[PDB]
């Protein structure tokens, strides 16, 4: 794998605090998956 | 933690349908009902409330879902591809598919009737029950049953996905073939 | 090999069209507490993803629905008004969605130069010694 | 077979494609000035069209004609 | 001597490093809104070594939105530029290589 | 495959047994 | 033969010319009540096809009056009204029309390009061997 | 040997393909507006022996369309066919290259 | 065989808002 | 691909199919 | 044969008439607010038979005391095609001699 | 730097982080 | 260093 994704856009750029992000995207953002 | 009268209501749409995808829940209310589908996939919860009844569908894939209570009513499926149940309980009002892919299950209830496919691939059951009725297809690929009820009715075709069949039914009733 | 330029630009623009698309979606449903089938639109979000291991290529993996609650609103009389009255409508924030518009834009039309410059390079590379 | 046959089939090629040359080149004339003139069942698109496709035929009339006065201007230049 | 190592010196090699530089660029200006993307950067002077004998990660120059992404586009645009006038001038010079070469051999 | 992405396809439901039914 | 990209680009621009005359003719009747109440005027549109037995040329089959409804206006006081005071209008949607000529004009235009680009491909093929 | 097969390669097949291409490609973007009309596409590999030694394909949408059922994506067809011009070009350039290395060696100049 | 249609805002709606004639569609 | 790509539906209700 | 008058068709004529067409239409939006002017119209047919005039225009609404019979939206639609034909006949002159040259150099 | 530089954190205690 | 710029890390 060793594959970076996410959701761009005004969603990911904001503090995690808004937790608009589904939590199984939030970690794939890592790179651990 | 539990399910309160104002929590759910957080995860309910116009149609009453309840999402707790991957929500730190882990029980609900006794006696729940909900009007549309219930999503629990990737919780927590390890055993439903009795009295439970869905107006939808069920799917709890990858969770913790281990104990059920009977007397549940799903007027839907219940896809638990990937939970950690362990066993089946009788009396439960399904009216779909029972998906129990990669899951632990052991054993089932005897004269258990699914109105559609079953699917026990890659499960340690060991038996099907003596009177097994199915609707549909049958998946038990990766499982370890080897040998066959001597009554079942399988109404669509039996997916043996690779193990050996030692023993056939005696009283079969088959509406399609049988797939290696 | 200018020619891998070409792969990237032209699967980010296809990333950024998927977005927009999306955000076109979002505004346009942003006031509808009814649905195709049964269940109540959420705001709608791609998926963009690098497979790092030369160019990576962006590509478009899914389309996943924002995790923010639905916005319940009290319309007792409305017919499909819960126990409570409450209706529930999709979760679409105006000022995110506008922001996705004007970045998905811009970001569009910044790999179209890209691959016009590129363009470019291949060409003066066919001219060389002649 | 004779040679002449050959011959005269080369010069039927030759003759067939300066008359589709020709006949691109009257056609590209006519829409021109039938949409300078003020017809309005004329589209200028078409118009375009027709000069492009009679200015890349005349092209092509010149490239063939070019090649052929060089080989005669070779084939004359050769011990004999 | 006479060869076409001696000949062409460097200008050979540099054409695809910056070819190379350009793909690198141009990725990173694509993979700008890709969350947790990286911006990747190329040495000179380590490839160019390389080359003539047969990447690294941009620091921001500012923190991340919260997407993890270090791309600054500002600096990608101004980086492709560059290179691509550096390219051209590398055509010019090996370009000229060619025809030089070719003006002695033939004498005109 | 990412989790929770939305399938291009009608959303197999509850009324006529067809869907509750088949997999 | 040697211009077959003209012939289907070329016929793009005739039959995107043919819709933009149409919606000229919708936005400048949307207000046209003229007399009874099957001569009013309707919105018109053509009708592409594309024949498929290499290229397929765009052919325009006929312009086809809108199914939509006529708009029906509230007026006793038109003398070309009727019993019940009702002058029926065209069914032309101003907002159809707008995306419409954002589209003719846009499509128009990139037929342009390719038709422009088509003729260097071939002005090119007469330069091999030189 | 000293034939024309052996001495122009496959870029005189090369380029045939090209124009083809460039054909199927200019017809998308025509035929986008057309309600109901598929995207074509042409494989190169395919097409290239057929012409060596001398079926549809369709391209699959990235998105659904809005109802009038053309899966032609003008973003693409654009990017297509900007890429087949420059190979186009480069094919040509490399099957002239090879009448006048012909026409050099057997004239000496 | 032939692939007809009126192009533009009338055929990019869904089929509820019944815009287009039934024999062109 | 060999094979068409499928027209989309946009059904009003997806009950109804 | 092989003359100017044959290898430039009309095309040598229509450039003059359009010259003259945005003539009268500059001086009829000049004149628009001065009463008393007619506003003059130019007849294409007529330039033609002078290749191989200057009306009047009646107009569709009544003055208002002033006479002048110019109407400014008719006025400006008329130069802009005049002004957009203007240019297609520059292309359609231009390129006879262009086509006229490559055929005597032969490149 | 041959080492990716570090995520932003945007913590809301700074505290806890 | 800026005398009393600020710093990047938590304080």
């Amino acid at each position: 794998g060793n594959m970076v994704a996410g959701i761009p856009g005004a969603l990911s750029n904001q503090p995690p605090a808004d937790a608009s992000i589904p939590q199984d995207v939030a970690q794939m953002k890592d790179g651990s998956v | 933690y539990e399910l309160d009268y104002y929590s759910k209501f957080g995860h309910t749409d116009n149609y009453g349908n309840l999402d707790l995808r991957n929500k730190p829940y882990t029980q609900l209310p006794s006696g729940f009902v909900v009007k549309g589908n219930l999503n629990i996939s990737q919780t927590p919860i390890k055993k439903l409330p009795k009295g439970l009844d869905v107006g939808g569908s069920l799917e709890a894939t990858n969770s913790a879902l281990k104990t059920i209570r009977s007397g549940t009513k799903i007027k839907g499926y219940a896809n638990l591809l990937g939970s950690k149940i362990e066993s089946w309980p009788r009396g439960i009002k399904l009216g779909g598919y029972l998906n129990l892919t990669d899951t632990p299950l052991k054993t089932l209830p005897a004269k258990l009737r699914v109105k559609g496919d079953l699917s026990v691939i890659r499960t340690p059951i060991s038996a099907l029950p003596e009177g097994l009725v199915v609707d549909g297809n049958l998946y038990i690929g990766g499982s370890a049953l080897q040998v066959f009820p001597d009554t079942m009715t399988v109404k669509g075709n039996i997916f043996l996905g690779g193990n050996k069949i030692t023993k056939w039914p005696s009283n079969l009733t088959l509406g399609g073939a049988v797939a290696p | 090999s200018l020619f891998n330029v070409f792969n990237v630009t032209g699967s980010a623009m296809s990333a950024e069209s998927v977005r927009l698309n999306t955000t076109s979606s979002n505004l346009a449903n942003a006031d509808s507490v009814s649905s195709s089938a049964k269940d109540t639109y959420k705001a709608r979000h791609a998926v963009f993803g690098a497979e790092l291991s030369d160019t990576v290529p962006v590509k478009v993996m899914g389309i996943v629905e924002s995790d923010k609650p639905l916005s319940a609103e009290y319309n007792p009389d409305h017919p499909l008004a819960n126990e409570e009255g409450y209706i529930y409508k999709p979760n679409v924030n105006v000022m995110e969605e506008m922001a996705n518009m004007i970045s998905a834009s811009r970001a569009y039309q910044t790999n179209v130069q890209v691959a016009d410059s590129s363009k470019q390079m291949l060409l003066r590379t066919l001219q060389m010694g002649q | 077979a004779s040679g002449a046959k050959v011959g005269a089939d080369f010069n039927d090629l030759l003759t067939k494609a300066i008359n589709n040359v020709n006949t691109l080149q009257k056609a590209s004339g006519d829409l021109q000035t039938r949409f300078d003139r003020g017809d309005a069942d004329v589209s200028l698109s078409d118009v375009m069209i027709a000069r492009n496709k009679s200015s890349v035929a005349f092209d092509a009339t010149v490239q063939i004609r070019n090649k052929l006065v060089e080989a005669y201007k070779d084939l004359m230049n050769m011990p004999v | 001597a006479i060869s076409f190592d001696n000949a062409l010196g460097i200008h050979q090699h540099t054409v695809g490093v910056r070819e190379r530089n350009a793909e690198v660029i141009s990725t990173n200006i694509a993979q700008a809104n890709t969350p947790g993307y990286k911006a990747r950067g190329l040495d000179f002077a380590k490839e160019l070594q390389a080359a003539t004998s047969g990447k690294l990660y941009r620091l921001p120059t500012q923190p991340d939105t919260g997407d993890g992404n270090t791309v600054d586009l500002d600096l990608e645009r101004n980086l492709f530029m560059q290179n691509q006038i550096r390219h051209q001038a590398s055509l010019d010079f090996l370009g000229s290589k060619f025809k030089n070469l070719t003006k002695a051999i033939k004498g005109e």
